[PDB]
RNA sequence: AUACCUUUCUCGGCCUUUUGGCUCAGAUCAUGUGUAGUAU
RNA sequence: CAUACUUAUCCU
């Protein structure tokens, strides 16, 4: 109904997680998207380049033994399964496979 | 517990879809199947299994086999619940009077077409 | 009959259209070991020094002594394994250059110098691996 | 069927905790056995009603050899079949299979199930005639079953061919891997 | 003694709330004598 | 007077 609000000698209890560690910061160097390096370039050129590369270079274009047998061709007509995402908790494919695997 | 719930949602839905999407077995798959079975059973000179006769020579041996089987779950049993105690009571009754157990069983097979809830 | 391979929903292609690209990304392209921001590493191949060192001669003195064939001798130094070649070259370096505090660092760290054994992997086997002029 | 606050009516399956569930399973499976075999290979495997022949045996060798399906068993919902094929029979089968699942690239062998549990020489090889006889008899027996009742799944199946270039016949039956 | 306004009484009526949040409905659910004290 | 309840009291 209402959370605790968290407003702010000093106590001398020292936590283990509060001991010195990672005591200097990494900064972005030349080569890791540093700010002075990135004013120099046209990021729209590189984005439209990479998007065009992706979007084109994904498109790829510039009587027998079985005579008494009562049923014939019963696999033909079966649906081949597809890489798809269903946003359903219980009706997606991971879940149907999971329940198939673990419940016998 | 979570997986029995998840399985039972899936299984409730499978049972629903059967009643909506109808018998999956096609009317002329079922008939080819029924007919294959008929021609098999007739090739085998098979005779149906009849309803357990009244003066059936084996009726009480089969019931005693049944009851032995049902009792066997209770030969290590250390603490029983009301359905396990009720089961042991009815096993004892059917050992004590096999003839009225047999008559109840045959009345069940003859008449009973609606049954209680199964726990899963 | 439509089985319990029933479809409950349309595809992302019926949902979004032909001109929306629909991606299902269920596994990562790369492992956790490939940084997302690649560290800008000193590419530790064979690490030399950052300026021509002090010698007992100049630059132009060697420039002189090169331009006339009668004061230049070309010599390769060979021997068995370990028989002293690298160390003799090193003694030459030690007598004709300026590297004394280098020697102090060498006998403080507990190793004797190997000048021509420069590649720090040829170094850590006490072996000359590739000839050096 | 009730679990706690969950409940539904069973209309479709079989309740396996019934005491006579095994009898329904075994009779229904017998019907699926007759679907797999036909009423002639079944009546030859079974033997006459008067003189039935024992588990894996036949009355004659003319009766035994008439048909590819040589040995047959079903352990409740699990089937083991041994066929022996002529190379003419095997060839006709592999033909019909590929003409039904045409793949020019030779992507046939990729998703094949043969167990890594045995040593690498002794397992079933990657010959095209052998991988394809495997998949072709799987496919041809899987076509025998109305998919409204059951299918076979390749991932819960196992075929092993003993051919020229394969010396061992493999199966696993109950917990036993047999080579 | 009647018409007006106006004032009084009697019927008809009303919202949050008191909701201990979660999980494996959290789990299980039921196999005594004997005395005495009491309720009956 | 007969059903029930019980209590680190008492046995089986
Ligand atoms: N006793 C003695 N040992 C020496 C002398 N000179 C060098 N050494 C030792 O011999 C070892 C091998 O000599 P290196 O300097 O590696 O010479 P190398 O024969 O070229 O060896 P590689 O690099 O393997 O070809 C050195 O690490 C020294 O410890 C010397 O005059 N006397």
């Amino acid at each position: 109904w209402a959370p605790a609000i968290g407003g702010e000698k000093p106590s001398v209890q020292q936590s283990a997680k509060n001991l010195p560690g990672h005591t200097k910061l990494k900064f972005r160097q030349t080569g890791q998207a540093a700010e002075e390096e990135l004013r120099a370039k046209d990021l729209r050129a590189e984005l439209e380049a990479k998007e065009r590369k992706h979007f084109g270079k994904q498109s790829g274009t510039d009587r027998r033994w079985d005579d008494d047998v009562v049923f014939k061709n019963q696999a033909r007509g079966e649906p081949k399964q597809q890489k798809r995402f269903v946003n359903d908790t219980i009706r997606n494919d991971f879940h149907r496979r999971f329940l198939q695997r673990y419940i016998r | 517990g979570r997986l029995t719930r998840l399985y039972l949602k899936a299984e409730q839905e499978r049972q629903h879809n059967y009643l909506k999407d109808g018998p999956y077995v096609t009317p002329e798959e079922a008939v080819a199947i029924y007919t294959t079975t008929v021609h098999w059973l007739e090739s085998r000179k098979y005779s149906c299994i009849p309803f357990p006769p009244l003066n059936y020579k084996h009726d009480t041996k089969l019931l005693i086999l049944a009851l032995e089987r049902l009792k066997e779950q209770y030969v290590v049993a250390v603490r029983l619940n009301s359905s396990q105690r009720e089961e042991l009571g009815l096993v004892e009754q059917a050992y004590d009077n096999p003839h009225e157990a047999l008559q109840r069983i045959k009345r069940h097979l003859l008449t009973q077409r609606s049954f209680k809830e199964v726990a899963i | 009959v439509l089985h319990e391979d029933k479809k409950y929903y349309p595809s992302a292609e019926e949902i979004y259209g032909a001109e929306v690209e629909t991606l299902v990304m269920e596994e990562d392209a790369q492992p956790l070991e490939v940084p997302i921001v690649a560290p800008v590493k000193v590419k530790k191949f064979e690490t030399l020094e950052a300026e021509p060192l002090r010698t007992h001669y100049s630059n132009e003195f060697l420039a002189t002594l090169m331009a006339n064939p009668e004061l230049v001798r070309n010599v390769a130094v060979v021997g068995h394994l370990h028989h002293g070649k690298t160390t003799i070259m090193d003694m030459f370096v030690e007598q004709t250059h300026e590297l004394r505090k280098m020697t102090a660092a060498q006998q403080a760290a507990g190793k004797q110098l190997r000048f021509t054994d420069t590649r720090l992997d040829e170094q850590a086997r006490a072996m000359s691996i590739k000839m050096m002029p | 069927i009730a679990y706690k606050d969950m409940s539904h009516t069973n209309s479709y399956g079989l309740i396996r905790g019934l005491q006579f569930a095994s009898f329904i399973i075994q009779y229904y499976g017998l019907i699926l056995d007759l679907l797999l075999l036909g009423l002639t290979r079944a009546t030859e495997i079974a033997g006459p009603p008067q003189c039935p022949n024992e588990f894996l045996t036949y009355r004659d060798v003319k009766t035994e050899t008439r048909h590819p399906i040589r040995l047959y068993s079903r352990y409740l919902n699990k089937v083991h079949i041994m066929f022996r094929f002529s190379a003419e029979e095997a060839k006709d089968l592999i033909q019909r299979y590929l003409t039904e699942h045409p793949d020019p690239n030779n992507e046939n062998i990729v998703g094949y199930n043969n167990k890594k549990c045995w040593p690498r020489d002794a397992r079933m090889r990657l010959m095209k005639h052998d991988v394809n006889l495997g998949r072709a008899v799987f496919w041809d027996m899987k076509n025998r079953l109305p998919r409204s009742l059951t299918t076979f799944e390749w991932d819960n199946s196992f075929v092993s061919v003993y051919s020229r270039d394969n010396p061992n016949l493999l199966f696993s039956m109950l917990g036993f891997e047999v080579r």
